[PDB]
RNA sequence: GGCAUGCCGCGAAGCUACCAUCCGCUGGAUUAUGGCUGAACGCCUCUAAGUCAGAAUCCAUGCUAGAACGCGGUGAUUUCUUGCUCCACACAAUAUAGAUGGAUACGAAUAAGGCGUCCUUGUGGCGUCGCUGAACCAUAGCAGGCUAGCAACGGUGCACUUGGCGGAAAGGCCUUGGGUGCUUGCUGGCGAAUUGCAAUGUCAUUUUGCGUGGGGAUAAAUCAUUUGUAUACGACUUAGA
RNA sequence: GCAGUCAAGCGUUAGCGACAUUGCUUUUGAUUCUUCGAUGUCGGCUCUUCCUAUCAUACCGAAGCAGAAUUCGGUAA
RNA sequence: AGAACUGGCGAUGCGGGAUGAACCGAACGUAGAGUUAAGGUGCCGGAAUACACGCUCAUCAGACACACAAAAGGUGUUAGUUCAUCUAGACAGCCGGACGGUGGCCAUGGAAGUCGGAAUCCGCUAAGGAGUGUGUAACAACUCACCGGCCGAAUGAACUA
RNA sequence: GGCCAGCAUCAGUUUUGGUGGCAGGAUAAAUCCAUAGGAAUGUAGCUUGCCUGGUAAGUAUUAUAGCCUGUG
């Protein structure tokens, strides 16, 4: 219903999240993804690394400059997976891909904006307990993503700022709840309670 | 078998600029004072130095040896501004730039192209903002203090002071090795318009690396077995490392060429002058080996990006004599006095 | 002095050389391998949980080019082509990968947490909630009129004004002071028709141009000469008010 | 290979058949001096690219490996 | 290789099978309504990221004209058959016994059971091999084959999917 | 004097819901009530060592809970 929706990549499955995002985009829904470095992929780390290496070998046989770029950033890797799901070689696919945006971490102004999750894509919810899983950040670091440390400091600063904001909001909401409780027992309150509120 | 070069150096298209941009800078050691990471200058020419070395275990230990050395012109330099960068997922991004407003005509000419036809509408307009009690440059300093964890200083070469007369100077960024960026920015602000001494950034026996553009050779575009069934040479940026500095050339005074052994009072200026170059009259750096490019080509000096503990770097030079014979032909004398002594008086003398 | 690149000895320079000289890196993750703890099976065990050392292997450090359709900052941006630009509205055409209330902001765990409380501040006790957002605000007036008061003096649109925070693409947020409208929180005096039983009935702007009126600024590179570090041809780097 | 031998198992359940097993398989480091009708275009230069069923370098491992040096399994293009 | 016989292409459109001239379905004019065969219902791809019983860790599993490198092997997993151990104490874990003729007989510098080799006795018992191994010039030194002291409830062996 | 739609009910094809009465099972069977018994994954009670006031099997087939069996 919202004009724009922000999805937190942390604790989400790459395949299911990408599929749902692609399906929503084709229906005219703006979607943006944050904290892509925290995305997770099923299976053990070595299996995921071997699978990624298989895609790396693919390229233009004779001209080793125009082949598909083997992006290292986690956001670019996530976008590549979604690319194969959408009809890239079509006008509709290109139009849908424009609405989609993926960034590592939570850059502004999306940091102040609300974030949501996909219940049918949570790794912790759908993946059985104990099953081996791989974090996209580790794979990105192992495949030459020399930016994990940089993202960590910004993420920590944003987390501290958000914690301070949440503390202020909790302080305000405690007073709001106290005032609401004090206002109880009023005739309007009784009518609201009797009318489903 | 090997191939016609290195595949990592191909393709080999022409360089985008004559000045070799610095690809990386040495790690910022906070504990060290606020020094300078690199330097820029123009190489004059080549010369031969004869000296002994203290190399125990070597065949030529304690024996005099002659090694190829080069002289690079590096007159005094003045800082013109400071640049700060912030780490981002996209990489280091320039936050803001500052200028002293006391910019010489050299940088103005460099900024413009047709200076003679230019109206000379220099930074004066922006400088008018700075030409006050301040609070603007203070704001820039505060912005670069709260952010911009890495700071690169901007300096320009004294092209007018170079022996090869010219009006347009080069501009490039240089990093700092000092402590927290607070000290870096404070030192940069204090050193605005202040002269920079080459000797303060280097020392004898220091190992340095340099980057330059090799000599161009024009278009350089047989076996009919290349493809299976199932065009330029030179004028490109090149890097070289592990260059030993033999002596810092204080070319603003005599006795630089002569060593403590020979003490043959004279300058390093080769008899007649360097080929296609002027007559050194300012500070310079003596470095062994060779550097890409030719005379009058801008070069950059860097301290290898890391400290080396090898005995080769630790070993100190013992310069005994420096060759300065005329490079314009088969030179035979170092100074006109020797030529006069050999040939005696001449028709021109009487 | 020309002539037979006539030659002789030298001969810079053009080309170019193991046939001359300077240099050719350093931190992690691993294969096999040697172990730890410890089951599986009341023993044992390098592996099932984690982990140490570890290959010219892999990743980066370094190097060459640089999205020719990536990015940030910096200086300037036309005085008689008086031309140009910012901002208040003023009509148009334009088209929206498609407005038709609100992107409502902690993080961590998912074989555990959020909230208030007590202290002893704990990896603490007590009560409280999840088992969906079917949640919170707000939603009454011609797409929202002309008016009278009641008590609050609160809620909120608007231009100034004070300070702080925010650089990951900050261009955004809170707030000090009053001023000016609304107030459906409460009760009254009126217009709704005819837009004919429905013909989305528009009131969202994206950009561009001319107009008023308070300010703003007074540049460029190429053509050409020349230079040669560039140089097949093109391109390019220097110097002349 | 042939012909057996023992027979883990299947057997019309008398026959099959995995692994081993006997006979071809100058006993005095002697010399065979032996190298027997390939009917077809290929053969050799340089450079690049790909594999490992890898020669060196590198990795570690098992050896009457005391060292030198040597035999070999494995990782590694 | 060869025979008679059935279907399709031959002469062929249509849905699916990534695509295959032989596959599955299927009675070919122009349109509308509704139900299906074949394939499916995470996206390209129109349809549940539907219920329920279990398996699958796989270094490139698995979605493969089903055709054979295919027989076994894994101290990998799930489920089943037969035979014995049993509270006359189930398996596995800590401690002792493991004797006496004897150092058997021939081989002989040494074969006290573990360099050669024939049987492997009788006495003796809860039990002892003229010896299973580790190691010694020679025994010697230690373990189990087999038994007992504590435990403390199901266990061991061969096969099938 | 025509073309495009709305409204009410119409005839055919067709889709999705609500509701009522019937026939069949062991004349459905459970469940419910009564009746006589059995067991433990023993209910109350009693009993023995330990100890704050519970704990274990010994008794106890319903007692200060219940279950099943056969029949109506």
């Amino acid at each position: 219903v919202e004009p724009v929706v922000v999805i937190d990549g942390k604790g989400h499955l790459v395949g299911r999240l990408a599929s749902v995002v692609a399906k929503q985009l084709l229906n005219g829904q703006k979607i943006v993804v944050v904290r892509a470095e925290e995305l997770n992929i099923s299976g053990e780390f070595f299996r995921n690394k071997l699978k990624y290496h298989d895609f790396l070998r693919k390229a233009t046989a004779f001209n080793k400059t125009r082949g598909p770029f083997h992006f290292r950033a986690p956001s670019r890797i996530f976008y590549k997976a979604l690319r194969g799901m959408v009809s890239h070689k079509t006008a509709r696919g290109k139009a849908a891909l424009e609405r989609l945006k993926v960034f590592e971490g939570i850059p502004p102004p999306y940091d102040k904006k609300k974030r949501v999750v996909v219940p049918q894509a949570l790794r912790v919810l759908r993946l059985k307990p104990g099953r081996k899983y791989t974090t996209l950040g580790k794979l990105s670091t192992s495949v030459g993503w020399k930016y994990e440390d940089v993202v960590a400091k910004l993420e920590a600063k944003r987390k501290v700022s958000s914690a301070e904001y949440y503390a202020k909001k909790r302080a305000f909401t405690k007073k709001v709840a106290s005032a609401n409780a004090t206002a109880a027992e009023s005739d309007v309150a009784k009518q609201l309670a009797a009318l489903g509120y | 078998a090997p191939r016609h070069g290195h595949l990592g150096f191909l393709p080999r298209k022409r360089a985008a600029s004559i000045r070799a941009r610095v690809k990386a800078f040495p790690k910022d050691d906070r504990s060290k004072p606020v020094a300078l990471t690199s330097f820029l200058g123009y190489k004059a020419g080549m010369t031969t130095i004869v000296r002994d070395l203290d190399r125990p275990g070597s065949k030529f230990h304690k024996r005099e040896v002659v090694e190829a050395v080069t002289v690079v012109d590096t007159p005094p330099v003045v800082v013109v501004g400071v640049v700060g960068y912030v780490e981002t997922p996209r990489g280091l991004r320039s936050l803001t730039t500052v200028w002293a407003e006391h910019l010489s005509d050299e940088v103005k000419r460099r900024f413009y192209k047709n200076w003679y036809k230019s109206k000379k509408k220099a930074f004066t307009k922006y400088s008018a903002k700075y030409a006050q009690d301040g609070a603007g440059i203070e704001r820039e300093l505060a912005r670069i203090k709260k952010y911009a964890s890495v700071v690169r200083v901007l300096v320009h070469t004294q092209i007018r002071k170079t022996p090869l007369a010219q009006k347009k100077a080069h501009l490039a960024e240089i990093q700092l090795n000092g402590g927290s960026i607070s000290e870096k920015v404070d030192w940069a602000r204090e050193h605005f318009e202040k002269t920079v001494a080459v000797d303060s950034v280097f020392e004898q026996n220091e190992m340095i690396d340099a980057i330059a553009v090799t000599k161009g050779h024009g278009f350089e575009g047989k076996v009919a077995c290349i493809g299976a069934w199932h065009g330029q040479r030179g004028y490109h940026s090149r890097t070289s490392i592990n260059h030993k500095i033999y002596r810092v050339g204080k070319g603003d005074d005599e006795a630089n060429g002569a060593t403590s052994f020979d003490r043959t009072k004279k300058t390093i200026t080769p008899m007649g002058g360097f080929v296609h170059y002027g007559e050194i009259k300012n500070d310079f750096i003596m470095v062994k080996g060779c550097i890409p490019g030719n005379r009058k080509r801008i070069v950059t000096l860097r301290k290898s990006l890391y400290t080396n503990t090898s005995r080769k770097a630790l070993e100190e030079v013992s310069l005994k004599w420096i060759d300065t014979a005329s490079k314009f032909g088969k030179g035979r004398f170092q100074t006109p006095a020797e030529k006069h002594a050999f040939m005696g008086t001449l028709k021109k003398d009487l």
